[PDB]
């Protein structure tokens, strides 16, 4: 049995930690909703 | 149950202890999550029941109590924030500049941030606090890093 619990408000936070790169990738999406890399 | 707008954890007591299987967004009385988090099953909020209303395995999205309400879109230029809600940990904002998933049907923003699978369904936001999609449907790239699409539904 699945249940939900509140975790917070949805807001933009000034001076949040900034990380992560921005890759441009060719991908395919199959009938099962799974992505795969196209090469 | 609780119907206040905001971000929620999706939990199960079927496995050992209480396990976080995902996250979701409550907005305008509709609960929004990724299909793979619930597999379309009913949810509980206290003593209240949330029944699935719309879903699609290919988009990997599902709404409860009403139709999909989130329609904001990434502008294709600006940094966004993932409001990550990891299992057993406090909600935390992470700012990033999305990359792009290029597909035969068009381009989609993507966020190169790696969190445990039970973080799936966490919202990605723009600078006005609008939900531009949900985190958790993605791929593993060449160097072994995980990258998630910014998955958004359609408001009918
Ligand atoms: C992580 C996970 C599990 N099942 N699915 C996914 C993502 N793509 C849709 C199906
Ligand atoms: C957010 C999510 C969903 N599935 N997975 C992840 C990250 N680690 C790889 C598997």
């Amino acid at each position: 049995d699945m249940y939900i619990e509140r975790a917070g408000d949805i807001t933009w936070e000034k001076d949040a930690e900034v990380t992560g790169n921005s890759p441009r990738l060719d991908v395919a999406l199959d009938e099962s909703g799974d992505f795969s890399l196209v090469e | 149950g609780e119907t206040t707008d905001g971000v929620y954890r999706v939990m199960t007591r079927r496995l050992l202890g209480s396990t976080q299987v995902g996250v979701g967004v409550m907005q305008e009385g509709v609960f929004h999550t990724m299909w793979h988090v619930t597999k379309g099953a009913a949810l509980r909020s206290g003593e209240g029941r949330l029944d699935p209303y719309w879903g699609d395995v290919k988009q990997d999205l599902v709404s409860y109590c009403g139709p999909w309400k989130l329609d904001a879109a990434w502008d294709g230029l600006s940094e966004v924030q993932l409001l990550a809600v990891p299992p057993g940990e406090r909600a935390k904002n992470i700012q990033t500049l999305p990359g792009i998933f290029k597909t035969k049907d068009g381009d989609i923003g993507a966020v190169a941030l790696d969190y445990p699978a039970g973080t799936s369904g966490s919202p990605i936001l723009d600078k006005c606090g609008r939900v531009i999609g949900l985190y958790g449907n993605g791929v593993v790239i060449k160097n072994g890093s995980y990258v998630s699409a910014i998955t958004q539904g359609k408001r009918e």
